[PDB]
């Protein structure tokens, strides 16, 4: 059959995947010592895409965890789910990362891509033939983007015919903590573009704005926003793990939202977002999750593409439905706003239908997209770089480790070139 | 939560909304309180033997 | 004797497959378990299974269909349904692989592997059979899976079995709605393999399925089920003359002579007049006349044409059920009076009568109706070519700007086989007004 | 054989559409349920309700008649009466937008997706009958839906079907009393647009139907009930000789070639003489005589003209019931003696008499009397002029100070059709005035 | 089917709307909880003309209210029915009022016209098919008039093709407590002819009148007035929602009422008001309804008619009745009062008979009238006017936030217009 195995890097992911796990096994209802309740005949029937089987009933999560630094694991194998993930997928370096991009890319990760790549062939062999891998890190995080542009490039050559799905979340666009950030995104995004066929775009801004608008709740964790977006990669994987006649694989749906090779960004979008007394004032009928399936406020992913126009359109839906309401719907939207999709490409539209309903809500959905508002994106670093790239900041770090300005100039091209191509396959 | 529907509420929110298990079939407002001894008949007129 | 073997590709193939075998074990009353009750109707296996089932001395109903799919999901699915027993674990052929909607993908990667034990159940089933007048093919146009791989075995069946009907039968890609923009690359692919080895296609169009069922079914959401309901009720109506006898008795090879006009063209409509709701018909009354007012009326057709675009050549009528000839032939005198009905001079007659006495039955837990007289319409007109002439401007700008080319040469294709179709479809529109042109 | 299909159109027409259905159904007994009792009537459908019922092998009867209107409310709470099952559900023609007294936009705006379902209807329905002698059109012409929808409708029945009768039955303005200001716009509308095509109009006024209630019925407080009863009764006894037979039989075609004088006017009165409250026929004797006497009598009329004003050219009595021609024409011959009875020496006879043995009946519930001998006097008389007299003057008015002008011109109208019809009325009272000279 | 959806606009709207609300639900039996307790077929049956109906019985009201200052809003959430309106439904600025007509008509509702244009075209697709729209609101309130004049004038490019329903109260003529306020009047009857299509003229001095007259308890409660005003909209409303041979459509009634497009401003009419003792000393008769019906002491909206004449007149009656009693009654005020019309057109009346009587009376009717009466209405104002912009005081303000004398002579240039036109069309 066929398989996922995965992999989280950076601190983030080691957040972010610690939500997502948690998210998978109280949704087939495992419990927090391993011993699965069974009570769902499909969710026993399809966990074998993620889990492999160990004695007594209790079913392995295949990822690996690889990291620099102690305390970041150290919370999440002391965190509830840390006893079901695997010490031997416990892999880090003795040393810390200063959250240097050519560090983790060049001298941190010699001593360690061995280690990990003997690691994930040893599970690639244990598993029989996978749809491809999948990646929890950060663009922006300093050994999320450092590892895992090292090892993408690496698990190219090894097997070029599987998916290489990559999650990163891009950072705040008003303030990114780290000051050298941009330079870490140089430096990933450049590789990314060629190795990677897909990639999420994640934004904290949206999501802090997500919680002000929906959530109301003033407070929240990062924990919530690691819970919002486990949400999101639960949808299109609750595609593969669950019935329903809604064709799943990846690839099924890669070749139905990439018409170019260079298209490897793309924006996601969810499914009911309701407030403190909207639960029990909301109808939930068809049009209003869509109607709040297209809402630019419901968009959480990185901007407005309000001031672009939209590639590819594709939403899976999560409930009991019928062919025809979501028939009906698309020539709403369709005569809605038509002059705001691409005259290119008519009928953008890639539905799947997924009869199986989430644990706690029945009608559900999720969105993935590819518009034309990735453009602000880059041009708003492209300033940065241009900037900082004009004196030179911070640069007898890099340039100590080995690094050269023409490595620069490069990667800026091979961008502006993006620039451009996302440019004038719309204008 | 709350009761789907109050008793007598059931009908005109079936006949008003439709999603009476899901985007259902409804009649009129005539034939809600009706009995409806129809689906055990036949419907054809006849065959006209000569 | 008279029997045929079924053909299910493609897991939107198999659920349609389901629903027939489902309605055909009903008229002859196959209870679930694959056996009749004390009653005597077992045997060498000769009665009215003979020409469906395969009910050997085991006493059990085997189906003549192999239901054949890339993705194990529904079909283990299925095998957990009710008649999973009935149906023979590896004459339901899984696939672990998918096409990813790439027809050439289904048709070169993983099909080779597969066809070879499909083979074995074609010849394992064609030794058992007697007669075996063709094939019945159940598949779809934008099939994610049934495009490529029923292209590749549609051959091979072809080229070994070149001496018997083929009856293909798929859903006609929706006009204006389409759910991905891969199917204008896979179907008229499919459409320039098919046409030199296809008999004769059979198409259809969901949403005029639906537009019916909240007209006169009056179902603003029906389902699958009803919609395999409608389609299973269709395929049981034109084989009803191999079930039971009628007047006169007519057989696939008539249709295929008397439906064809010329080579290449072989896509006749089908339509059904008595599709009425429940409650309707029970206080008012259907006969000929109506019907057949019913019958040939513009937008009583599952395919979005207008008539009055177009001209009439073929229409064949199955008349399922208890009726006169006398009302019959005055009926089809006042239609062939009619002057808005515009056949083509070619042809004096174009009419195909199949009178069965045995009335069309219901569907337990169903939504039509219980109607004795009944007609399935088969016909073709040239009010068809713009159905293509959509496709081609929808190909033609796509193909210049080559979106998606990337996806399809990197697993080993080109572009001249896609060249081959422009004018293989411009060959195909220019033959449909010449010879509607007089 | 001897039908004919009833057309019910606008919101005002359709509680009178019930009343004489249910009317009709007393008559022939029709148990609400749909079916007789075990008694045998039922058949082919080939009976007394044959002519107005279409009672199939199912034994429901359905009736002839198509109920159009615009607005939900009172059609689906009459969906909701006691008849309904015995109603077709889209012979119940609703809909859901107004046209808000203006003809042209229930004209224009709204009729054009409306006549394809209903013109479905009507060749759903003709197919079905054998003679359908002609058509029974309810309608109005103070019509907030029935101006303009009958007027479009009336055209393309008449064109496709030119060959045929064509009964015009409506509601005449009011001649002071006026319950809308467009009511003079949309009236003259239909009538320059009638004139051309309508075969026979035939007006009412309800004052004058109020006035009889509290003269002899004796009721100051009538409702549409009792009022739809009177018409409902009109329409049944000229219904009588499609129901049942007398010495002699008439028809609508001889009622229509020996009414309308000269093309263009056909334009005549009914009156029903054995008006009377139960209590009064009791202690009194009816006899041909008296009674019409009564039904010369000026105030006797429904319609606002004064007979002495005028002259007459037609005269048709249907008489139903226990009479003989002796005194029958013993009393018309007095009539012929009588000097006020002034009509047009063009015709030295102009009577049209219709005999029919049945005696009318009572409704269970109702007001009328217990009625043996029966007559509804048809004919048409030059005092009508005045009325459209009325209606010009009136007219002529705000159109020179062009009133709500804006409104109609805002949905895309202009002031030709409105001058092109003053000239038509023009032409009717000059064509009036000339036949009234000698 | 053809819906409503209500808009709930200025501080006294604030008001109103609750009042008229409360009532419907009242008349329609529904407990401030919203379980509706039901009890009447027919309006269970139309219910969903103004309402849409949430889970478990509880139907919500397609009604928006907007204003800038909290207190009010806290007060009537806190209300009796607030549990049934919508934190959604709750849109607000950050910003105090001032009661300045331009502050929220050039300042402050340009940050708040997108969001309640968001709202309401939200709720435009929630329902399907409308009538069109009705506005509750004051011309003499800063808030209401300066949101009111730009939402109608964004309402109508919009959707130009439905019913722009207003309900205005005219300021006290003996003192409008605003003296700014005959500024804020003029500015907002400028915009509201262009943009508007009907218009409820009502004043408050006739209120306390009635108070006086009917009423007769001395010291009432502005709701109480609510609940006159409201009882007028209701009755104007159980038309569409009821049956009955009565015409119901506006537009029904609308090319009815207005002769020509500049006819936007109307008085209402309503049926029996009764004293202490009288409830119990009446001979409910349809002759002494139609005497009242048509008192000039019955006038509550601006002064008596009978300083002019009557142009349009049209009352609609509820209750168990007949046709001939309210054509003979309709025929006595014909020969009644023959000269007092005018004779422009004669038989000005339209007439519509609701058969479902009121909860609490049978006999009952409303009236609705275009009589020549407004002269003395503006003619007020135009004095006030005049001599406040003869020297121009209290302008620095309206200068400071951008505005110009030359808008102050175009608007009272184009009320002049009206005073003519209403003055030659009669006189
Ligand atoms: N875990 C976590 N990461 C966050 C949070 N907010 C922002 N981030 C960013 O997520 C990025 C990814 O973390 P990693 O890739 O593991 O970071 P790193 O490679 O160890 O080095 P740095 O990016 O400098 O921290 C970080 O760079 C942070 O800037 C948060 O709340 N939790
Ligand atoms: N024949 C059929 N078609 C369906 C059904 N339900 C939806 N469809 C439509 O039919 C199409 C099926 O084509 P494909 O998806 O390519 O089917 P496939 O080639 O077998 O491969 P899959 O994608 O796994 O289904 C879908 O795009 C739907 O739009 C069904 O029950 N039967
Ligand atoms: N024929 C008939 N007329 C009635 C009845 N009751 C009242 N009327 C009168 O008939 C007129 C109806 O005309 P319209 O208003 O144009 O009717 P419509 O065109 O179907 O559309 P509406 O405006 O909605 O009624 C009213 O003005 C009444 O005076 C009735 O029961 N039958
Ligand atoms: N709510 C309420 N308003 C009243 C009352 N009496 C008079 N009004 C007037 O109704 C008007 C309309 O209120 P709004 O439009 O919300 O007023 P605003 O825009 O906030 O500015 P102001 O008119 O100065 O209050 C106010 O201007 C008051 O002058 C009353 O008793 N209650």
């Amino acid at each position: 059959m066929r398989e996922i195995v995965h992999l989280q890097a950076g601190q983030c992911g080691n957040q972010i995947g610690a939500k997502f796990w948690e998210v998978i096994s109280d949704e087939h209802g495992i419990d927090p010592t391993g011993t699965y309740h069974g009570d769902s005949d499909l969710q026993l029937e399809r966990i074998n895409v993620y889990y492999n089987e160990a004695t007594g009933g209790k079913y392995v999560p295949r990822a690996v965890l690889v990291d620099l630094e102690p305390g970041t694991m150290d919370s999440v194998r002391s965190g509830p789910f840390g006893q079901i993930f695997r010490p031997d997928n416990f892999v880090f370096g003795q040393s810390g990362a200063g959250n240097n991009w050519a560090k983790g890319h060049y001298t941190e990760g010699a001593e360690l891509v061995d280690s990990v790549l003997d690691v994930v062939r040893k599970e690639a062999e244990s598993c029989d033939c996978l749809q491809g891998f999948q990646l929890t890190h950060s663009l922006g995080g300093g050994t999320g983007s450092g590892m895992g542009t090292l090892l993408i490039s690496k698990i190219r050559e090894e097997y070029p015919d599987r998916i290489m799905n990559t999650f990163s979340v891009v950072p705040s666009p008003k303030v990114s903590d780290t000051v050298v950030e941009p330079y870490n995104a140089t430096l990933s995004v450049h590789q990314l573009v060629e190795n990677t066929d897909e990639t999420y775009c994640i934004d904290n801004e949206a999501l802090y704005d997500i919680c002000f608008r929906t959530l109301k709740l003033t407070t929240p964790t990062y924990g919530d926003l690691n819970h919002l977006v486990s949400a999101t990669m639960s949808g299109v994987t609750t595609c593969l793990r669950f019935p329903g006649q809604l064709n799943a694989d990846l690839r099924k749906l890669a070749v139905n939202m990439v018409p170019f090779p260079r298209l490897h960004f793309f924006m996601p979008g969810f499914a009911p977002l309701t407030s403190r007394g909207s639960q029990q004032y909301r109808a939930l009928t068809v049009p209003e999750l869509t109607q709040q399936m297209f809402d630019a406020k419901n968009m959480m992913a990185a901007c407005d593409p309000r001031h672009g126009r939209y590639l590819t359109v594709a939403a899976v839906f999560r409930g009991r439905m019928s062919m025809k309401e979501v028939d009906e719907q698309m020539l709403n939207v369709q005569n809605k706003n038509s002059s705001y999709f691409v005259e290119w490409i008519p009928n953008n539209v890639k539905t799947a239908v997924c009869d199986i309903p989430p644990r706690g809500l029945k009608m559900s959905a999720t969105f993935i997209g590819n518009s034309t508002a990735i453009q602000e994106l880059f041009k708003r670093i492209s300033e940065q770089f241009t900037a900082m790239f004009r004196r030179k900041a911070f640069l007898h770090w890099y340039t100590g480790e080995g690094m050269d300005e023409m490595e620069f100039t490069e990667a800026e091209s091979n961008m502006n070139d993006l620039v451009s191509e996302y440019q004038q396959y719309q204008d | 939560p709350r009761l789907m529907t109050p008793p007598e509420a059931k009908k005109y929110f079936n006949f008003r909304y439709p999603p009476a298990g899901a985007e259902r079939v409804f009649y009129g407002r005539a034939n809600d309180p009706q009995i409806a001894p129809y689906l055990t008949h036949g419907l054809r007129s006849k065959i006209s033997i000569p | 004797m008279r029997e045929c073997i079924s053909i299910h590709v493609g897991q939107a193939g198999v659920q349609i497959g389901n629903a027939c075998w489902e309605l055909y074990c009903l008229e002859h009353g196959i209870q679930p378990d694959g056996q009749m009750p004390s009653d005597k109707t077992i045997g060498g296996g000769d009665d009215s299974f003979n020409t469906f089932f395969s009910e050997t001395g085991a006493g059990k109903h085997v189906p003549r269909a192999v239901f054949v799919d890339l993705e194990p999901t529904v079909v283990d699915e299925v095998r957990t349904g009710t008649y999973r027993q009935l149906f023979h674990p590896e004459q339901l052929i899984t696939g672990k692989e998918d096409a990813a909607n790439n027809y050439a993908r289904g048709h070169y990667t993983i099909g080779k592997e597969i066809v070879d034990l499909v083979l074995d159940r074609i010849r394992k089933l064609a030794d058992l059979c007697t007669g075996l007048q063709g094939f019945l093919i159940f598949h779809s146009f934008g099939g994610g899976t049934g495009s490529g791989f029923a292209s590749l075995l549609m051959e091979r069946l072809s080229v070994d079995y070149g001496k018997k009907s083929k009856l293909e039968f798929a859903i006609y890609p929706a006009p204006q709605v389409s759910t991905a923009v891969v199917e204008p690359y896979n179907s008229i692919l499919t459409t320039h393999t098919t046409l030199e080895h296809s008999d004769c296609a059979f198409m259809v169009d969901n949403e005029a399925i639906y537009d019916i069922c909240r007209r006169n079914l009056d179902i603003e959401r029906p389902t699958y089920t009803n919609l395999n309901r409608l389609i299973g009720q269709i395929v049981s109506s034109i084989t009803a003359s191999l079930r039971f006898d009628g007047a006169l008795n007519v057989d696939l090879t008539e249709f295929q002579t008397n439906l064809v006009p010329y080579p290449r063209i072989h896509f006749p409509l089908a339509t059904y007049a008595p599709v009425i709701s429940a409650e309707k018909a029970y206080h008012e009354q259907l006969s000929v006349a109506e019907i057949t007012n019913a019958c040939f009326e513009p937008a009583n057709q599952m395919v979005k044409c207008d008539p009055r675009h177009g001209k009439y050549m073929a229409c064949c009528m199955l008349y399922r059920g208890d009726v006169v000839p006398k009302d019959v032939n005055a009926a089809i005198a006042t239609i062939k009076t009619k002057r808005t009905i515009q056949f083509v001079d070619w042809c004096p007659t174009g009419f195909k009568v199949g009178i069965n006495y045995q009335p069309p039955t219901v569907v337990p837990g169903g939504d039509l109706a219980k109607v004795q007289r009944a007609v399935c319409m088969l016909s073709n007109t040239t009010a068809i070519a713009e159905a293509w002439a959509r496709l081609d401007h929808k190909f033609d700008l796509m193909y210049a700007k080559r979106a998606f080319v990337h996806w399809y040469v990197g697993e080993g294709m080109e572009e001249g086989e896609f060249s081959e179709a422009r004018e293989d479809l411009a060959a195909l529109e220019k033959d449909y007004e010449e010879v509607g042109v007089d």
